């Protein structure tokens, strides 16, 4: 017995070094990871997350974003139109305009709209006819561009680390005024300069600026009372930057050799 | 200067219920070995109506750049099948994917379509493998159902499952999925022809109206008390039209077991012309004192409801 | 071939009604669910979540919470002391006092501390020598009891539904002044009255009130500058209320027949 | 009146890295069939040093109410074993549990101990069962390693 159970003990010895029976983990899409990261940043600042239509009216895609029927933006050549008036959305701003109007002219508004967007273009390693945006929109009563700047700083840190700085360059979009194009300090080279940032030490990640008076007013808000800031970014681009992904199409091709690299948590590192 | 706006009307930022459930659900599908896919919304006009169950107009672009991307999608399965075809060609034989994405149904001319959020996925290969131990569990239909059962469990939803015939699917290995007397999707093995066209081995897909799912308000979890004494287990053995859904047995049994039927299990089947169904009944009463007299009264009313909707032993 | 593959088709027919191969889901502890729910409410309002020691110094457990060495609270009979000066913590407030002091007298402070707590008592169906608290603490510059009230309202809705109201009853705790005991409108009976709420239509869920001047000052904050509100609640109690759980010990006994009932999501219902 | 305080220094509320990882990790252990346990911190003085690998002083209460609950815990396993013993006695044969909880190691006299957060769990029974198909996969050592491998994978750690 202290013979027999003792030599059962020994017939039962194992190499504990051998492969476990895997209990496999599926992957979260890199594009979803970036969106949720950004969801989490803004939930924590009191914002809501809004979804809208992927097929949209040209009033909300365009007219309500300060693109009158003339405007070159609305070329049938560069957007996927379905009729004269209906098309695949080109950005997530229609959702934000539809949302504002519903609020009949009372703030705050503070929303973040991620989603799929669509552009009439030929596909290669840096161009996709379907890709993703996140926009947001804050409308309140003494909203300043200093306030858009602090918000962008948090976004940039969220995405690329606590040490990031930003740079704001003047620019122009019809729906905002003033407008900015936004760079993040390069997360690879401190600020020496590198391939990643085209040896400038700055990488462009966002555009933004103050919501344009006409945009507020077409939606019912009073531009003498309320200001506004908004911004867009592209997870496809962010995640190709962050990881060195070589081909935008890799997001929509679902090679498991691509997808399955994105199982694990990440941190602020050191 | 760098500032942050101070909002004077204070609201806590949170996911909506639907948003929250969707994070949770993705988590549980990832927890079970399924990779999150994102496929192209636009398909070839030929395939736009693939796997659609209601007949319904498709939505074509005035000016496609590609014949591959001409028409919106009434199902997620064409591109998930493509994606599995592609992996398999590259010697990635174990493919497990899910997607939550919109499909598009015309409300006719000049009208925005219905954009309906689906949950689908596709599975082929091994589910569990450890070669050195001789472990290999190949994906089959019931694994695929297990995935869909696990979605129903996490969401606290009651799904039922009746045999079916669909489009791209093996006609004796396909089922329709119902929630609250509404059909909301299916599971099935691909037709052996469609498999073969895509150089695929045994493959399973599922497709579900996530919008329907998300309409069920499930409330707070219903806790039942823990029993201080044992329940009673009896295993019955039946004989049926070899030909009858187990679901139909489970249903009368459970219709007759009142207060005190806790659970049932079909744990064995045999099949010329009739099948044997072994089913284990678990009686329990966490509330009141369970008695042998109530359990025999109910048992025998069970076996009588069974006899009369057409059942031997 | 259209014979042979056709009658392969038929040898391959299955009852699709049969039990799936389960891919089993583990459960989240009911106590963790309540804590995380409350984490999420307050993250979204800008707060941090803090953890501290379960074995604590009597200065932080007591002295710093306005319980001088005299005070009956400190009876060796009612707390699990390890030496004269060291004991199992009785509440999560030590963490919040240790936290304040570190801030040397600058706000805001807005923290939520959940954790295990300890009481020298005999165990039965409503009493546990180990149980759980969540407290929080806000310290800022014009903090009012109206502000504690709005916060409690959100807490009560978070836990028990959008329609909940609260009631505040006067009370006394040494570390706060004014103090309140807090009821939630009963979530079962509208407000008729029922077993659950002892036919009063109100159920006590929280205590709270303004942080006491001495507590602020022992921690270094200036009570002429800064006010303060704090609050506690007990997930063990909350979750026995919410679910009709019959025995507090069921949380710490880990019958899988108890644990495994808590697999699924919940919603606001209807 | 019901109001909410408006903070003038704005910070986004988020889990720390450790907090976030811990939510994620619990999710992945639950995703694999393990139930979250919460056990009592206090054990019998006899068992307080059970499964401890460094020799280290244990922490006893001046006045325990129970001999069951006299000494802090240097491992999670005694009570998880107890809990499995208890389930099994009640005919709950398939037990799968995990816990993330503190254990306690004396820094000697008059000094606060080291409170160290552990991750443990315990498994017995079937891992995968579908009787009617003849499927029964019994938990063995490599399943248990699979759990621990899966923790390492999710966390991006090399064990
Ligand atoms: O104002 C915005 N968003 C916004 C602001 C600035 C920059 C960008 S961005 O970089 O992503 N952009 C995307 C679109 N691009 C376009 C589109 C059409 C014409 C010119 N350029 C410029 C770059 C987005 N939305 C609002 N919704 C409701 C009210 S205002
Ligand atoms: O002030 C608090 N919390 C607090 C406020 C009021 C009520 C409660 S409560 O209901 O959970 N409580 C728990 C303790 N109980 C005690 C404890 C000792 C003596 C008397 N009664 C009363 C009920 C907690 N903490 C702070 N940390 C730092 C600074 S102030
Ligand atoms: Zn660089
Ligand atoms: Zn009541």
């Amino acid at each position: 017995l202290m013979e027999k159970l003792n030599q059962q003990l020994a017939e039962e010895t194992i190499d504990v070094t051998l492969p476990s029976r895997q209990i496999s983990i599926g992957s979260k899409h890199p594009l979803t990871r970036t969106v949720e990261e950004i969801e989490d940043l803004f939930l924590g600042l009191g914002y809501e997350i809004v979804d809208g239509y992927e097929v949209e009216q040209d009033y909300y895609n365009f007219e309500a974003l300060n693109l009158p029927k003339s405007h070159p933006a609305r070329d049938m050549q560069d957007s996927f139109y379905i009729t004269d008036e209906i098309l695949m959305r080109t950005h997530t701003s229609p959702v934000q305009a539809r949302t504002m109007e519903k609020r009949n002219g009372q703030g705050p508004v503070k929303i973040i709209c991620p989603g799929k967007v669509y552009r009439r273009d030929s596909d290669d390693a840096t161009h996709s006819h379907q890709f993703t945006q996140i926009e947001g929109l804050v409308v309140d009563k003494n909203i300043k561009m200093s306030d858009l700047k602090g918000t962008l700083e948090l976004v940039a840190k969220k995405l690329f680390g606590a040490d990031r700085e930003i740079r704001l360059r003047p620019s122009y979009f019809p729906f905002t005024e003033p407008s900015v194009e936004v760079d993040v300090s390069c997360f690879k080279c401190k600020g020496k300069g590198c391939n990643v940032c085209k040896h400038t030490g700055w990488i462009e990640i966002l555009g933004a600026g103050m919501v344009h008076p006409n945009v507020l007013e077409m939606a019912g808000f009073d531009s003498n009372e309320y200001s506004g800031f908004a911004f867009g970014m592209g997870p496809d681009r962010i995640a190709m930057l962050k990881y060195g992904i070589e081909d935008i199409r890799y997001f929509y091709t679902n090679d498991v050799r691509f997808l399955e690299q994105f199982k694990a948590v990440e941190d602020r590192g050191e | 200067p760098s500032s942050l706006p101070v909002f004077g009307e204070v609201t806590s930022g949170e996911l909506t219920d639907r948003q929250h459930k969707t994070r949770t659900l993705k988590e549980t599908l990832e927890g079970a070995g399924l990779n999150q896919a994102i496929t192209y919304s636009l398909v070839s006009k030929d395939h736009a109506k693939d796997f659609a169950l209601q007949e319904r107009p498709t939505i074509s672009l005035l000016m496609p750049m590609s014949e591959a991307h001409a028409t919106l999608r009434q199902s997620l399965l064409p591109h998930l099948i493509e994606a599995t075809a592609y992996n398999v060609a590259r010697k990635n034989k174990d493919v497990r994917l899910y997607e939550i994405g919109r499909v598009f149904f015309g409300n006719g001319e000049g009208e925005l379509p219905d954009e309906v959020e689906y949950l689908s996925g596709i599975l082929t290969g091994e589910y569990v493998v450890n070669a050195w131990q001789g472990k290999k569990e190949e994906i089959d239909f019931f694994i695929a159902k297990g995935v869909v059962d696990r979605v129903a469990e996490k969401l606290n939803l009651e799904f039922s499952y009746k045999a079916g015939k669909i489009e791209g699917l093996h006609p004796g290995r396909t089922a329709i999925v119902s929630l609250e007397g509404q059909d909301i999707g299916f599971i099935g093995e691909l037709h052996p022809q469609v498999a073969a066209d895509n150089d695929l081995k045994r493959t399973y897909v599922f497709e579900l109206n996530y919008d329907a799912m998300m309409q069920v308000a499930v409330g707070y979890i219903n806790y039942e008390q823990i029993p201080k004494f044992p329940g009673v287990t009896r295993d019955i053995a039946l004989e049926v039209n070899h030909d009858v859904p187990s679901s139909e047995l489970k249903q009368i049994i459970h219709n007759n077991g009142e207060d005190i039927l806790q659970s049932t299990l079909v744990f064995d089947v045999y099949e010329k012309g009739k099948k044997s169904v072994a089913i284990r009944l678990n009686y329990l009463d966490t509330e009141d004192t369970l008695t042998d007299e109530r359990v025999s009264k109910i048992h025998d009313k069970i076996l009588e409801a069974l006899q009369a909707e057409g059942a031997t032993i």
